[PDB]
RNA sequence: CCCGCAGAAGAAGCACCGGCUAACUCCGUGCCAGCAGCCGCGGUAAUACGGAGGGUGCAAGCGUUAAUCGGAAUUACUGGGCGUAAAGCGCACGCAGGCGGUUUGUUAAGUCAGAUGUGAAAUCCCCGGGCUCAACCUGGGAACUGCAUCUGAUACUGGCAA
RNA sequence: UAGCUAGUAGGUGGGGUAACGGCUCACCUAGGCGACGAUCCCUAGCUGGUCUGAGAGGAUGACCAGCCACACUGGAACUGA
């Protein structure tokens, strides 16, 4: 296929744009303890969409904005 | 003027000293200073004067010492 | 312990400090030399020692043990200094280099004369 | 409030070693009752019930040769603080391959032995010396 | 031939109304080299009594420990009070790798293999009984068949 | 314009090279794409003195690569029915 | 940087001989042996564990003089190879040039021995060689060269060690000088008075 | 690199020697002169001070200082403690956060197995080759324990639903 | 070293750009980053690796090699692949 992520989306105060976070249970380099290793990027998609709260197929594009580089595949688990 | 400059002082003369055939560094036996030899006193006067203008080493020139037995 | 509090917070190194600070890691450092005096060191043994008040070529003035006996030391002179506490004597932490610059060789030494400068007799 | 149920059963056996206990109990579940199964192929206990409808009591039957236990010490990994996973290649030899190690690959729950036989490893349970 | 060893002789005191006095306490380890260790640990005024004593002790209390082959049976630990020190059975080591007080006593336990190294206080008393109580509970892959498994190749490998 | 060049190892009068394949404007000794095969201009008697990886440098010819001039004079040295 | 002092206090700081001054004397007896290394040398000392080691690893150093930076060079190599490092100490140590130059009894003591080696007058394998350190390989052969051949001190040195008990992994041509050297060097087959486990007991700190 | 000429001829020091740590006596000196990495020696019989003699270590170097890790499990992930030795906040409620009883179904994030690409060369390690040896240059391999992608396994941990 | 930022966070359109984009302006939206440490101060070139260590780590980044930055200090553009 192709690289595409999950991701959660955090901040939709703004217009055809998403901050959406991913999670990353890395492991510690010395300790080896999981840890909920946060990541959040700024993810381009189309015309106003979604909500908070809902998981987000995300795939890698061209650089559409200064930082938004991230297109936005699909909308899963719309909840309240 | 000081101890700091005794290092210059015995290699600016020292450079001074490859130059001249007629011109001798002492060091004094009886009280630990630079016995410098000539041809008179002009001679010594520039040469003090070629030392500071080029060395930075500011000499002072005085009578020597006296064994005194 | 308690693992997620060493995430959260992790294990501090413990840097020393070195004890002498004449010069950020220098082997031998060039002073001045003024004050050179005699002190006494503390009570298990007793003595007169000698000693150097010398101000390093970074400016920082400290203290210096004169080895051997019979120094030509004065109120100037341009010497080396190496590092070395002189335990008896309390706050004295640098060893002068005989060998070096204006502190001469010890009078007449002939066991360790790697130490104290002293050249080997000849024959 | 219980975190760690594993831990629990593995300190049951060892008071019960220490305090010389015949039988030593404890509510059932999955996972307890598959790490039971494992020391019960190595024969560390004798054999166990699981007896219960709505809180299964696993009762798991010690075992003696002389006046020394036989679980000699019987040590937690994978405590839920600091979670341990290890591959097919470094898996543990608990003893020198002596004693046994409980070991969770996908497969079901098995000894490191069973396991790196089956060319695949997991999660590294507890360390049964 | 069961090769006593002396480890550490050094003076104790008791302080009467008189003087103090003065005694000595001797430490040697004796094994004959094939498995059966012991220490001994004696006391009096003259140090070759001292020793003396310390054998009649060591002799009278030895230990079977049962070495595999040159080497320990498996890594084993043997805290007692301060002294800590671990063995890693060195599968041909070709030496004993130990400092004071844990060499002595493997080199007459029979053992030319494992490497050791002691945690903690290495206070020669201590830490001599450290060594020995550890290759107390050092069992052997005959002994774990007769109580688990008893498939004698599988439980070794 | 890459090329096919020599690179020297070794230590003073007892040289080395290696044969590579690297970019033209960078150095000697330094930045290369591939080596392929190795020279020894004081090679003592044994057979091994060259070992050229042919094949790749017929390759890198397609690529439009200039081979040099002691790089092509050890082709023709190492002949290429041997 | 070789030893070059007084030969046999070094024997009697170690109490029996090295044979390190055999010679025509091949009684040692002119020595004043063993208890009288120096002024207060006629005692003896409790002689620590640290000691033990030191004058063993001084013996196996002494017979061949191998200074600490070169002999340390031995047990970095004996423990990177494979084998025992107590054993592969000594093989790798047998096959110094004037090692086998004197099992092969070319030389009377190991001084004598290397004064050939040094003055380059073996031909071993087919190649002059004079630095002595040179690993003498496994199945070869070694030469003396014709044109510096039997100055009396070759043959002084083939009619002693003919006496000396005959080494075994190895072949003299006893006529003209055709040293052969075959297979690996042995623990069993030594002096057997030293010691190994002394030496890479000290080795590891 | 080789071949011949003359001749042992032209070439050995530096540190330490009370315990730690291998190695001792005599004389001078008297808490002085000084030694010293640590503990500590010297108050008139000093193996510790300085000078000889003797002896040990290392070697064209040998010590001194500086520097880093080791030893130091005295920052303890592997691998420490907290009643008296340094250390339970005076006690309590509680958000973030950490962890989380039991059962089924589901996902495969973590996890594990296999494959692929890459992990530049050198360096490091092993079996070899060439300078007389060696350092050194050098052949192939192993290694680079990683990372990313792809296809699977569903115990355990997590997400979701009951 | 607790708040920080105001072309600053994103849209639209013109222009710019070898090519992408607040890159650069116009107008609009009122957002963006932050306890997994933002902003601020001090120190530092990074890496393959070197040293040590049983290993894990600790210290370090000279020589050799890849990369980046600077070329008396500061700023700008030309030419040309």
């Amino acid at each position: 296929k192709i690289r595409t992520l999950q991701g959660r989306v955090v901040s939709d105060k703004m217009e055809k744009s998403i901050v959406v976070a991913i999670e990353r249970f890395v492991k510690h380099p010395i300790y080896g303890k999981f840890i909920k290793r946060t990541t959040k990027l700024h993810v381009h998609d189309e015309n106003n969409e979604c909500g908070i709260g809902d998981v987000v197929e995300i795939r890698e594009c061209r650089p559409l904005s200064k930082t938004k580089s991230w297109t936005l595949v699909r909308v899963v688990e719309k909840a309240v | 003027k000081t101890k700091a400059d005794q290092e210059k002082m015995g290699l600016a003369l020292g450079r001074l000293a490859k130059e001249d055939p007629s011109f001798r560094v002492w060091t004094d036996e009886e009280s630990n200073q630079t016995i410098i030899a000539g041809m008179g006193e002009l001679h010594l006067d520039i040469i003090v004067d070629r030392m500071k203008r080029e060395f930075n080493v500011e000499a002072n020139v005085g009578k020597p010492q006296v064994a005194y037995r | 312990a308690t693992v997620n509090q060493l995430v959260r917070k992790p294990r501090a190194r413990k840097v020393a400090k070195s004890n002498v600070p004449a010069l950020e890691a220098c082997p031998q450092k060039r002073g001045v030399c003024t004050r050179v005096y005699t002190t006494t060191p503390k009570k298990p043994n007793s003595a007169l020692r000698k000693v150097c008040r010398v101000r390093l070529t970074n400016g920082f003035e400290v203290t210096s043990y004169i080895g051997g006996e019979g120094h030509n030391l004065q109120e100037h002179s341009v010497i080396l200094i190496r590092g070395g506490r002189v335990k008896d004597l309390p706050g004295v932490r640098y060893h002068t280099v005989r060998g070096a610059l204006d502190c001469s060789g010890v009078k007449d030494r002939k066991q360790a004369r790697s130490k104290y400068g002293v050249k080997r007799p000849k024959a | 409030s219980m975190q760690d149920p594993i831990a629990d059963m593995l300190t049951r056996i060892r008071n019960g070693q220490a305090a010389n206990k015949a039988a030593v109990t404890m509510p059932s579940s999955k996972l307890k009752v598959a790490i039971a199964n494992v020391l019960k192929e190595e024969g560390f206990i004798e054999d166990f019930k699981v007896e219960g409808d709505t809180k299964p009591e696993l009762e798991l039957t010690l075992k003696y040769f002389q006046g020394k236990a036989v679980v000699e010490s019987i040590q937690r990994v994978s405590r839920p603080g600091l979670r341990i996973y290890k591959r097919k290649d470094e898996l543990p030899k608990v003893m020198a391959g002596l004693g046994i190690a409980v070991v969770s690959t996908s497969k079901g729950v098995m000894t490191d032995r069973a396991a790196r036989q089956a060319g695949l490893g997991g999660e590294i349970i507890c360390y049964v010396a | 031939e069961l090769q006593e060893k002396l480890i550490a002789v050094n003076r104790v005191s008791k302080t009467v109304k008189g003087g103090r006095i003065f005694s000595f306490t001797a430490l040697t380890v004796v094994g004959d080299g094939n498995g059966r260790v012991g220490f001994g640990y004696g006391k009096a005024r003259e140090v070759p009594a001292a020793i003396q004593k310390a054998m009649e002790k060591a002799r009278r209390n030895m230990i079977n420990v049962a070495l595999n082959n040159g080497t320990l049976q498996h890594p084993v630990k043997g805290v007692h009070t301060g002294s800590r020190v671990f063995m890693q059975p060195a599968s041909e080591g070709t030496g004993i790798i130990a400092g004071g007080a844990m060499r002595a006593v493997l080199e007459v336990a029979g053992v030319h293999n494992v490497l050791a190294k002691a945690y903690g206080s290495t206070n020669p008393i201590n830490v001599v009984r450290a060594t020995i109580d550890g290759l107390e509970n050092m069992n052997s892959p005959e002994m774990v068949a007769a109580k688990r498994g008893k498939s004698v190749e599988e439980i070794l490998g | 314009m890459v090329t096919i060049r020599l690179a020297r190892h070794g230590a003073k009068k007892r040289p080395f090279y290696q044969v590579v394949v690297a970019d033209s404007r960078n150095a000697r000794n330094g930045r290369f794409i591939e080596r392929v095969g190795f020279f020894n201009p004081i090679a003592s008697e044994k057979e091994e003195g060259t070992r050229l990886d042919l094949d790749r440098i017929a390759h890198w010819v397609g690529q439009g690569a200039t081979i040099s001039d002691r790089v092509a004079a050890l082709i023709k040295e190492v002949n290429k029915a041997a | 940087a070789r030893y070059l002092g007084p030969k046999l206090k070094l024997s009697r700081r170690e109490g029996t001989d090295l044979f390190l001054k055999s010679g025509v004397r091949a009684i040692d007896t002119k020595c004043k042996i063993e208890q009288a290394p120096g002024q207060h040398g006629a005692r003896k000392p409790r002689l620590s564990d640290y000691g033990v080691q030191l004058r063993e690893k001084q013996k196996v150093r002494r017979i061949y003089g191998v200074l600490e930076r070169q002999f340390r060079n031995y047990y970095k190599e004996a423990a990177r190879l494979k084998g025992n490092t107590g054993e592969n100490l000594l093989a790798l140590l047998e096959g110094r040039l004037d090692n086998v130059v004197y099992r092969m009894g070319f030389g009377a003591t190991r001084a004598e021995a290397r004064q050939l080696v040094s003055h380059k007058a073996i031909m071993v394998n087919g190649r002059v060689v004079n630095i002595a350190s040179y690993q003498v390989s496994p199945n070869d052969v070694v030469s003396i060269r014709e044109k510096a051949k039997k100055q009396s001190r070759v043959k002084a040195a083939l009619e002693l060690a003919e006496q000396r008990e005959k080494p075994t992994w190895l072949e003299v041509d006893a006529g003209k000088m055709e040293g052969t050297f075959k297979r690996k060097p042995e623990r069993s087959d030594l002096s057997a008075d030293i010691n190994e486990h002394l030496i890479v007991e000290l080795y590891s700190k």
